[PDB]
Order: structure tokens, then C-alpha cells, then sequence
């Protein structure tokens, strides 16, 4: 037997009980890092340790621009939620 | 422009 | 160790991609979701993902549609992704017309109800508001 | 600037909504899990990459015994959140 | 830059909140053996060279006095900080001996802005508690 | 025997 929750992973664009930020012309800030950090590193890294580039990248690349001073210069991280069982590799 | 989800 | 990965198919990447909401609903279109569903679409590609695209899906269509999904013979491939682009909140996705269960989505590969996937990874990628706190950072 | 939520790891015993396990002898499965793969791997593996060996661990070689046929037979699976930035090792 | 910074002179406070005897008006079980895990976890992270802290049946209001209190010292010279707590639980929820008390109520003190002298540097909660009240009956 | 926290 397994547990069955076992072996899934939620990557969630931010933390729990926040806003999630998305740029009106070049898309949502964690989906850009993701496909990037995929780009880059899928050949290279563990996934977990993908997911924690695509964190840092994130939180140190982006801060929120808002004609609105309360939704202006604002910061996000990614929430990366694992049940896996074992290292996730995308090559060979 | 930054919009938020 | 790791997940066994040469399976004939790497497997199943699902995007939904919620642009634009009924008014019932109050929100507003998420310009520039296009431009991430497109990115997943070629991200995933190159991954070998078998990826399908689809585009604003009411939230009766994307119970039905993570149903069937889960309801395939995921026998021959690696692996699963589904990719959530909406809004949402703590817990919740929002379909066209209103909100849905993350729980409900994700109960369907339960592996103990979606058993040719039992024992392989089994990943959601969600872009969506989790509540309505901002950060304000720090430095 | 960062956020003010990053860089925090929450090793969760259990996945959300359920109970977690604790054997009256030896312990809960989890911490007996978490300290077996700190000793083990802490001067070779990466955090995340220890973290998920006591998710195997847990899922894979523990299951409830009760007289309470309620209670018995059941399994668990440990749940990493991490808003970590960097890779952490112990050395 | 992509690992943590490690060789800080100490690596930092480790905190065990080890609770096992609840006042009989909260209804919650003793919990036998937990103490087994709180040795457990003072010799592992012992053996990290984290400086131990055990701290046993602690009320809700020493559990957040204390908490207050080590987010206010001076971590300039530690790599890190761990805190781990055995309990019951609910989701989101940890319980003193006499009731219960917000994870998020604890973890803020931490926060980035709250404690600046842990800003940069990874902060480990190990949690070993209820969520809830559901069964994972496994699949074969 | 096995208890639930």
C-alpha cells in the first residue's frame, strides 16, 4: 500500500492567503520563471530544485508596478507543496 | 501594466 | 531514488486557460494569460509532453473534462501535468461563470481512483490568487 | 527588496485535512522518518532531496495498527512547503 | 546564490516545542511517545551543530512568548533557524496545553520584515501534528 | 498501537 495522496505536487504561483501578480503584456510572473527555469534547467536539475530557482526568480526579478499606490511595488513568492516519493527528472 | 489573479 | 521516466510517452500536459469571466462573476480579464498558455504549450513541447490547450472552460466543463481525463488509460506515460491559469482563492480555481474545489479537481488522480497512475508524479501548476494579502517585502 | 514571506520551509508531518500518526513507543512516523534521513544523508543530499526520501519513507514503510478497526490499516503522506530561494545544505 | 549561506560562525537556534500532557478541559489525548521524538531530534540536530532548545508542555501563551522572545534576539551570526513542534492540531492550528494557537500567528514573528536579522536566511518549521480529521486508506 | 495527533 501507498498512501493515496502520495506522489502529487502543487506548484502554486504564490502563498497561501495571497495575491498572485500577472503583467498585462508579458504574463504571469510565475509562469514566466517556470517555462524559463524549464528552459534552462530541465536538462540540468532536479525538479524541486527547478521549482526553487523558479522561486528565487521570482522574488528577487519582480516587483509589482500599479498607477494604484496600494497595489504598487508589491513582492511575491511561489509555494511549491509536495506529496512526492521520489526525485523528478525530465532527461535520460 | 501589473494586474493581480 | 527517481521516478521512473522512459515510459513510451512522457504524458499528459492539461492547460486551462480562464481569460474571460461571466459578469455574474465580477472579475476581470486576465490579459496576458494568452501569452502564458502559449509559453506552456512550447515549454512542455520540448519536454515531449502530449499538451492540450483549452480556453475559457465554465466550471462545470472543467470537473467534467479533469473526469475524463482521469478516466484514460494513462498506462504508457510517465507522468501527469495539469496547468491551472485562473482566478482563484485559498483552496479555490474559478471556472468562467464561478469557483471550484482545488480538492475536487485533484480527488480525480487520487491514486487509489485513477489507478494507471498510481505511483507516478502527478503535477498541478496553479497560477491564481490564494486570498487577497499583499506583499509588501522587505530590504 | 524580497518578499517577506520567502525563505520559509514548512515540513509538514501529514497532507492537509488529515491526521498524522504517532506510534506510542517509538515516536510519530514522520520525526522518526526526518531524524533516520538527517542522519543518513544530511552530509550528502540537498534538503528537499532528504525531505522527499521521509515522504518514501512514511509512505512507503508505515501503516496503522489499531484495535479500532476504525482506525486501522491506515496511511500517510507527508507534505514539504517550501518558499525557500536557494538550495540548503547542512555543511 | 543558488545555495544558502552555511559557514555563519553558529547554525543557528533549533527550537523543540515538545507538548504531550494536555489539561483535561481541552479533551486532547496525552501523547505517548513523544518524547522518544523529542530526544530523537535534540541528538539529530545536535549532530548539525544547531544550539538545542527543549522546551516541554507549553500553554498557548508561552508558546507565543516564547516565540516573540526568540525572533527578538540577535541572529547576525547564524545561518539559520529551526523550530519544531509536536502536538495536536487542526489545519492551520497547533495546540498549547490549553487550547489552540494560529501557525501563522507564530511563524510571523520570522517574517522578513518582523525579525532582520533572519532576513536572507531559511527558516524551518517541522511540524508534527493533525491537520484535520481524515483517513488515508491507501491503495495497494 | 498507533495514535492520531
Amino acid at each position: 500500500k501507498i498512501p493515496v495522496e502520495a506522489d502529487f505536487l502543487y506548484a502554486y504561483s504564490t502563498a497561501p492567503g495571497y495575491y498572485s501578480w500577472r503583467n498585462s503584456k508579458d504574463g504571469s510572473w510565475f509562469i514566466q520563471s517556470l517555462c524559463a527555469m524549464l528552459k534552462q534547467y530541465a536538462d540540468k536539475l532536479e525538479f524541486m530544485h527547478i521549482l526553487t530557482r523558479v522561486n528565487r526568480k521570482v522574488a528577487t526579478e519582480f516587483e509589482s508596478f500599479s498607477f494604484d499606490a496600494t497595489f504598487h511595488a508589491k513582492k511575491q513568492i511561489p509555494c511549491i507543496v509536495s506529496m512526492l516519493t521520489k526525485e523528478l527528472y525530465f532527461y535520460h | 501594466v501589473d494586474k493581480v489573479d | 531514488n527517481s521516478y521512473k521516466m522512459d515510459y513510451p510517452e512522457m504524458g499528459l500536459c492539461i492547460i486551462i486557460n480562464n481569460k474571460n469571466f461571466h459578469k455574474s462573476t465580477g472579475m476581470t480579464s486576465r490579459s496576458g494569460t494568452d501569452v502564458d498558455a502559449a509559453n506552456l504549450r512550447e515549454t512542455f513541447r520540448n519536454l515531449k509532453y502530449e499538451v492540450r490547450n483549452k480556453n475559457d472552460l465554465t466550471r462545470e466543463e472543467i470537473v467534467e473534462l479533469m473526469r475524463d481525463v482521469s478516466k484514460e488509460d494513462h498506462s504508457k506515460r510517465s507522468s501527469f501535468v495539469c496547468v491551472l491559469l485562473s482566478h482563484g482563492e485559498e483552496g479555490i480555481i474559478f471556472g468562467t461563470n464561478g469557483p471550484v474545489d482545488l480538492k475536487k479537481i485533484t480527488n480525480f488522480f487520487r491514486g487509489d481512483r485513477c489507478r494507471s497512475l498510481t505511483g507516478k508524479p502527478k503535477l498541478f501548476i496553479i497560477q491564481a490568487c490564494r486570498g487577497t494579502e499583499l506583499d509588501c517585502g522587505i530590504e
